């Protein structure tokens, strides 16, 4: 079983690891990123 | 730095 | 200053994700000093009123 609990912190940290893994900032730079994607308008609102 | 926003970045990456 | 719970726009402002608005293109903007410094104004001018 994977496990998060309601802690705001690990959330936080869970949250900012995923954001760098699907939005990096090499590909921002070279802009490389599609906003409009679906994958990456969900990260809006995973793990509030 | 702080967590950015997926409104934020289309409006920076649109520069 | 002190902020609310983000799950408030979380579930409110941001609940449908295929479109965007003024309100949800704004939630993603951070003041600068001079817009703090206007944010104190505001609180100056509510406590002395008139």
């Amino acid at each position: 079983k994977i496990v998060v609990t309601d802690d705001a912190k690990k959330r936080y940290k869970i949250r900012l690891q995923r954001f760098r893994t699907h939005v990096p900032k090499i590909k921002v730079l070279k802009k490389l990123i599609d906003p409009n994607r679906m994958t990456v308008r969900n990260l809006e609102n995973q793990f509030v | 730095g702080p967590l950015l926003s997926v409104f934020a970045l289309q409006e920076i990456m649109q520069k | 200053y002190i902020a609310p719970n983000p799950r408030i726009s979380s579930i409110t402002l941001t609940q449908r994700i295929t479109t965007t608005g003024p309100f949800a293109i704004l939630t993603g903007s951070t003041p600068t000093a001079q817009q703090l410094n206007d944010v104190r104004k505001i609180y100056l001018a509510l406590m002395f009123p008139g």
